[PDB]
Order: structure tokens, then C-alpha cells, then sequence
DNA sequence: CGTCG
DNA sequence: CGACG
């Protein structure tokens, strides 16, 4: 899809494509994905947030450009989109107030997912996306943003089609079921149908430890 | 079965067939809307001197370089058989010998790769003939050869292609009545799982364009009566048994015969150079009757309106039409371009006949027939129309052209109609067709008499030169 | 497994 | 696709 890609280190065992060393885990870096020659798809090479602007890398607009941008927290979100450039006000004033509410968003999804890690383990993580008719996906980074969620939110149902997990990615909503053993289902949308999460009665000395502060927030989703 | 030429053993060593098993898979696996295109493929080698066995594998994307493989010598044969049936399960989620094999999701699907007196009597004419419909040198090298843009993966088996070409009717089928483009979708993958192609890195398209799922369903019907010719020439003086094996009376009309020069006229006055690089010149004429075939034509014989019609095809087909008389096509298959349905077909001029022959300048020989099919009352259309009843008090239909021949040159041979006639301009406005089309759609309706070979003198450098001086 | 090429 | 933590 993207040429782009940006995230935190999932592992401290990727080697920069410039300068050779190994990206520290949970680091901020950027990938460019490339054809590889040994099998049929695509691979990011990796760099340093340091190293990647030093090739020569013309990135216009991070957010639409860059792949998982939307996931970022909210000042190395700043920082990229700095990094990549080296009636009216009324509207302004509006632009401003809908910045405000989305840095909300996103440093409140930061908090509960670190908070999650202070208290919970993976297990206990997995346990929670049981109990709530979600699906436990590959990578411990998927499952903290997926509790994350659906705490936030709340449990995702079902695919109307395919019966299977929705996902969020950068833009909407995606379906990961499959509508036959041949094809995987492609239902997109911002609007997915949804239970209230509901913590398990275990983890109750720890949803204290959440202090509620469920909200009634919506997914705001960029133009 | 043949061994990966990317391991370097060819020579040195086989491929193991154990029990009622070959050691070598070739898998593919396509997703069209990401754009993956993989193929797979895994065998086991055994030395042809020693014991000594290897597991080989090659992995990539079809019809390019992008991929890579692997060798490991292994052990024994036992750790070498463990090795190869858990890699096949985990490339394909099914066991090695398992009758239902069951797709499953971003999983591999296995390809099914097809590996491997001197008193003859006869007249100098037929022997020629039949030395011609039952060539195995030619039907042997069409076959097997190999050819790496439309077999990317290799030589498909008569099954896989059968369910691409059922696939394809399903493809039709859903386009028809605007279904979901999830059934296109699904249909799609699966055709070009089923039928490897070499798209080089490009995303595949969609069965979506009417006009490139008939090609592709005349290319695949195109390979599957190939390979039905070469199941019929393997049946068991060698002329005199395929002669045999024709179940048909031939007979050498002689040249000077005056029904051979009405053959010739008929020939000669209904070719048009307007849409054919080429003429026709009649080598020899013959006279056949099939077995039976008189018996099941008496229903019809004293109908109106017989007429003496044209029929041209590959002569690989010729050997099994002979020896079964013209056959319609089955309900399952799908529509390859013809207009009016699934029937047996017959043009009034030799032109349009022989251009279904598809002779080449190597090979400028090519087979036709001569029917009397029992039109009786057409049904006379100008534009295509898929008829499955004919119209009450109708037996045939009849696409309507703008060139026919002259009907006031008809002729009558044994109380049949000829339309021997020079081409002439119908009348006919509004007509998408341009030369006459007559179908029938029962079996039993056409009467076939006569079978010509004709040299097809293609207008190049040769015939410039003699026609030139 | 989950990450990386 | 395979390789490795
Ligand atoms: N027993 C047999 N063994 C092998 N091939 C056999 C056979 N019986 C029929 N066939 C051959 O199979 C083919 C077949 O079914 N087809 C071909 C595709 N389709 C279109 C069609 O009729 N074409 C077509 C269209 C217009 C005119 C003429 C033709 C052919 N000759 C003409 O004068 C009609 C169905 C055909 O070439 C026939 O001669
Ligand atoms: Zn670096
Ligand atoms: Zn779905």
C-alpha cells in the first residue's frame, strides 16, 4: 500500500540501511519497503529517524505519505512532520480546537496502553480481548493498541459479512476475516457496530487502577 | 516426473516415486487485490547410483527471477520423507496423501503438473490421410513443448484445465446477472491459481472483460480437445488399424468424376479473397460414410430444404469426428464467441469454413467436411442470440450475411440443395455477420458425404514470383 | 511464535 | 519464502 512506513522499534535487532548498527527497541524509525529479490513481497528497509532524512528522502505530507503516522504519539508525530520540511480564521479557530481534541485522543491511548503495561501482562491482556469477543493478534505491540481500543471505544462485533475481527489501521477500519479460503474480505468502514467493553471482574483492582474515565469518546478519524 | 533444473542434480540423480507417489509438488497461491503471485516448488531426489537423497525447494513469483531456492542432502530417505510431507503440510495445511484436498486461507494450492506386415492395402490417396489425422510426431511436440509464457509453471493436466474452463462458465454465469463482485473476485483468484500466468510484477486484472474470458475459454478449449485427439490416438498394418479405428467407409472420388468437378466449382466460386491471404487448391476428394450414421439420418432424410454445407476444423479433431460423427457442445462449457448457442455449425462458403481450420504457411494442408444437414424450416436471425428452444415449427437456425453465394446457381445432387454460386450481396441490412451461418442442434440432423484436403497457398514471396512474370 | 531480510 | 532470537 504505502511506500513509507514509521514506528517504534518492535525489537532492538534491525540494522539501519545506513550507517549498519542496530535500532535500540521502541525507538522511533522509518522504513521505506522494497521489493525483495529473495520471494514474492515487499520488505522495509529500516534507518535511524537520524539516518533516514540524510538519503535524500523527499517525504511532502508524513501523515498521508507514511504509513502508521496516525499511531504515533502525538509529539514524535510532531517531530516527523517538522523533520520532513527540513471566514479563513474562523475556521481557524476550528482547525485549532479539532488539534486539541485529537492530541487528546492520542496522549489518552498512550496512557492507558503504558498503564496496561505498568499493571497487566501479555496474558493478562490476551485474557481481556477474550473476554470481550475480540481476536488475540500477532505481536504484543497489536495486542496492548487492540485492549487499548476497545477499553476506549469499546468491543468491536463481528464482520456483518465474513464473521470475522476488524481492525484499525492509519485511515478506518479494515476486515482481517476471510469471505472464502481464496479471498480475504475487504470491508472498510468508520463506523463499526460495538459492545461496551466490559473488564473482567479479576482485573477489577486494576480497572481501579484505570479509575474509570471510561468517557464517551468517538474515533476521530483525519479529513 | 522431470527434476528442477535449479538444483544442479538432472544428471545425477531422479526424482522419487515411492508407492503410488511422486515426490514433486509445485504450488501456487495468487491474491489478486494485494497482487501476489507465488509459486512453490518442492521435490525429492534420490541418486541414480548411490543412496544419497536431497529435499529441494524453489520458492518466487511466477514468470520472473524474483524468488530463490534451497538443497539439503539429508541423512536417509525416512528423515527425507518426514522433511518433505511437513513442508508440503505447511505450505498447503493439507497431508501429503489426503483424496479431498480442502483450500485453506493464505495457504499454497497444489498444481496438477502432466510429466511424460507391411500390407497395408489401401489406396496411396487414404493412406495419406489417415498418415495425416493420426500424426502423433505433431500432436506429441503441440503438446509438450514447452513453452514458458502460457505453461509458466508447466504442462497442465486435462483435470486443471477442465476446472479452469468450468470456472470461467461460472465466471460468465455471474456476469451475466450483475452478481456481487466478491463471486468475480473469488472466481478470479482461483482461475489464476489454477492457470499460472506470467504477469511479470504487474497486479492480475480481474475476470471482468467479456471479450478476453472467451478468449481465454477458447484457449483452454483449444487445449482440452488437443487432448482428447491424444487419448483417442493411443487406443491399441498400423494404417489399416487406425483405419479401423475411424469406424468409416473412405472412398477416392475420382478427378475426372463430374461430382468432383462440382466439388471443385463449389470450391472454387465460394472463396473469397477479401478476408483470406490465400487460395485453395483441392488435392483430393473423398467420399465417407460413418457407422450408422445413415441410420440415425433417416429421421430427416425426406425433410425440405437439405443442403450441402461446409464444416472446417483442426485436423487433430478430424480422427475423433470421424469416428463419432460432429458433436455439440456439452451444457457446462463456456461460451467461446460463437453467436447462436451450443450447436453444430456449417458455413455456405469455404472461406469462412476454412478459416477455422487455422492452417499455417509450414503446414498450408488443412481437413474440411462436406454435410447434408437437414435445415428444413431456418430460423433466419441477423444478430447473436444464445437459443436454447427453436421456435415451434423451426429445425435450424440461420445468421444471416451480407455476402452469400448466387442463389439462382443452385444445384441439386441427389435431391440436395448446393449453393455452388459466385459471392453476391444479400440485401440484407442491419447485419453484424458477414458470411452465412447454419446450426443445427440435433446430432442427427447432418449427414456427412464427402471430406477434402486442400493445400492452402498463402500469398507470399513464392506466389508473388509465379504470379509475377 | 514474532521479528527481520 | 527462509532464518533466527
Ligand atoms: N468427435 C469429435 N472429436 C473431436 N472434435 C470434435 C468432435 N465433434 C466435434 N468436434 C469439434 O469440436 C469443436 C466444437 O465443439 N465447437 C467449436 C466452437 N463452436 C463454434 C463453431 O461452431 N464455430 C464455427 C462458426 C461458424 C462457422 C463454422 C464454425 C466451425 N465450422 C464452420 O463452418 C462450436 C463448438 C469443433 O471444432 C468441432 O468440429
Ligand atoms: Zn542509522
Ligand atoms: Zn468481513
Amino acid at each position: 500500500d504505502k511506500l513509507y512506513r514509521v514506528e517504534y522499534a518492535k525489537s532492538g535487532r534491525a540494522s539501519c540501511k545506513k550507517c549498519s548498527e542496530s535500532i535500540p527497541k521502541d525507538s522511533l524509525r522509518m522504513a521505506i519497503m522494497v521489493q525483495s529479490p529473495m520471494f514474492d513481497g515487499k520488505v522495509p528497509h529500516w534507518y535511524h529517524f537520524s539516518c533516514f532524512w540524510k538519503v535524500g528522502h523527499s517525504i511532502r505530507h508524513p501523515d498521508v505519505e507514511v504509513d502508521g503516522f496516525s499511531e504515533l504519539r502525538w509529539d514524535d508525530q510532531q517531530k516527523v512532520k517538522k523533520t520532513a520540511e527540513a471566514k479563513s480564521k474562523k475556521e481557524k479557530d476550528k482547525d485549532s480546537k479539532l488539534e486539541k481534541a485529537l492530541k487528546a485522543q492520542n496522549d489518552l491511548i498512550w496512557n492507558i496502553k503504558d498503564e496496561l503495561k505498568k499493571v497487566c501482562s501479555t496474558n493478562d491482556l490476551k485474557e481481556l480481548l477474550i473476554f470481550n469477543k475480540q481476536q488475540v493478534p500477532s505481536g504484543e505491540s497489536a495486542i496492548l493498541d487492540r485492549v487499548a481500543d476497545g477499553m476506549v471505544f469499546g468491543a468491536l462485533l463481528p464482520c456483518e459479512e465474513c464473521s470475522g475481527q476488524l481492525v484499525f489501521k492509519s485511515d478506518a477500519y479494515y476486515c482481517t476475516g476471510d469471505v472464502t479460503a481464496w479471498t480475504k474480505c475487504m470491508v472498510k468502514t468508520q463506523t463499526p457496530n460495538r459492545k461496551e467493553w466490559v473488564t473482567p471482574k479479576e482485573f477489577r483492582e486494576i480497572s481501579y487502577l484505570k479509575k474509570l474515565k471510561v468517557k464517551k469518546q468517538d474515533r476521530i478519524f483525519p479529513p | 516426473a522431470a527434476v528442477d533444473p535449479d538444483s544442479g542434480l538432472e544428471h545425477s540423480a531422479h526424482v522419487l516415486e515411492k508407492g503410488g507417489k511422486v515426490f514433486s509438488a509445485t504450488l501456487g497461491l495468487v491474491d489478486i487485490v494485494k497482487g501476489t503471485n507465488s509459486y512453490y516448488k518442492l521435490q525429492l531426489l534420490e541418486d541414480d547410483k548411490e543412496n544419497r537423497y536431497w529435499i529441494f525447494r524453489s520458492w518466487g513469483r511466477v514468470g520472473t527471477v524474483i524468488g530463490s531456492n534451497k538443497l539439503e542432502q539429508m541423512p536417509s530417505k525416512e528423515d527425507a520423507i518426514e522433511h518433505f510431507m511437513k513442508l508440503y503440510e505447511e505450505k498447503t495445511g493439507n497431508a501429503w496423501h489426503s483424496k479431498n484436498f480442502t483450500k485453506y486461507p493464505k495457504k499454497f494450492y497444489p498444481l496438477e503438473i502432466d510429466y511424460g506386415g507391411t500390407k497395408s492395402k489401401l489406396p496411396k490417396p487414404v493412406q495419406d490421410l489417415i498418415k495425416m489425422i493420426f500424426d502423433v510426431e505433431s500432436m506429441k511436440k503441440a503438446m509438450y513443448e514447452i513453452d514458458l509464457q502460457k505453461m509458466p509453471l508447466g504442462k497442465l493436466s486435462k483435470r486443471q484445465i477442465q476446472a479452469a474452463y468450468s470456472i470461467l462458465s461460472e465466471v460468465q454465469q455471474a456476469v451475466s446477472q450483475g452478481s456481487s463482485d466478491s463471486q468475480i473476485l473469488d472466481l478470479s483468484n482461483r482461475f489464476y491459481t489454477l492457470i499460472p500466468h506470467d504477469f511479470g510484477m504487474k497486479k492480475p486484472p480481474l475476470l471482468n472483460n467479456a471479450d478476453s474470458v472467451q478468449a481465454k475459454a477458447e484457449m483452454l478449449d483449444n487445449l482440452l480437445d488437443i487432448e482428447v485427439a491424444y487419448s483417442l490416438l493411443r487406443g491399441g498394418d498400423p494404417i489399416d488399424v487406425n483405419y479401423e479405428k475411424l469406424k468409416t467407409d473412405i472412398k477416392v472420388v475420382d478427378r475426372d468424376s463430374e461430382e468432383a468437378e462440382i466439388i471443385r466449382k463449389y470450391v472454387k466460386n465460394t472463396h473469397a479473397t477479401t478476408h483470406n491471404a490465400y487460395d485453395l487448391e483441392v488435392i483430393d476428394i473423398f467420399k465417407i460414410e460413418r457407422e450408422g450414421e445413415c441410420q440415425r439420418y433417416k429421421p430427416f432424410k425426406q425433410l425440405h430444404n437439405r443442403r450441402l454445407l461446409w464444416h472446417g476444423s483442426r485436423t487433430t479433431n478430424f480422427a475423433g469426428i470421424l469416428s463419432q460423427g460432429l458433436r455439440i457442445a456439452p451444457p457446462e462449457a463456456p461460451v467461446t464467441g460463437y453467436m447462436f448457442g451450443k450447436g453444430i455449425y456449417f458455413a455456405d462458403m469455404v472461406s469462412k469454413s476454412a478459416n477455422y481450420c487455422h492452417t499455417s504457411q509450414g503446414d498450408p494442408i488443412g481437413l474440411i467436411l462436406l454435410g447434408e444437414v437437414a435445415l428444413g424450416n431456418m430460423y433466419e436471425l441477423k444478430h447473436a442470440s444464445h437459443i436454447s428452444k427453436l421456435p415451434k415449427g423451426k429445425h435450424s437456425v440461420k445468421g444471416l450475411g451480407k455476402t452469400t453465394p448466387d442463389p439462382s446457381a443452385n444445384i441439386s445432387l441427389d435431391g440436395v440443395d448446393v449453393p455452388l454460386g459466385t459471392g453476391i450481396s444479400s440485401g440484407v441490412n442491419d447485419t453484424s455477420l458477414l458470411y452465412n451461418e447454419y446450426i443445427v442442434y440435433d446430432i442427427a440432423q447432418v449427414n456427412l458425404k464427402y471430406l477434402l484436403k486442400l493445400k492452402f497457398n498463402f500469398k507470399t514471396s513464392l506466389w508473388l514470383e509465379h504470379h509475377h512474370h
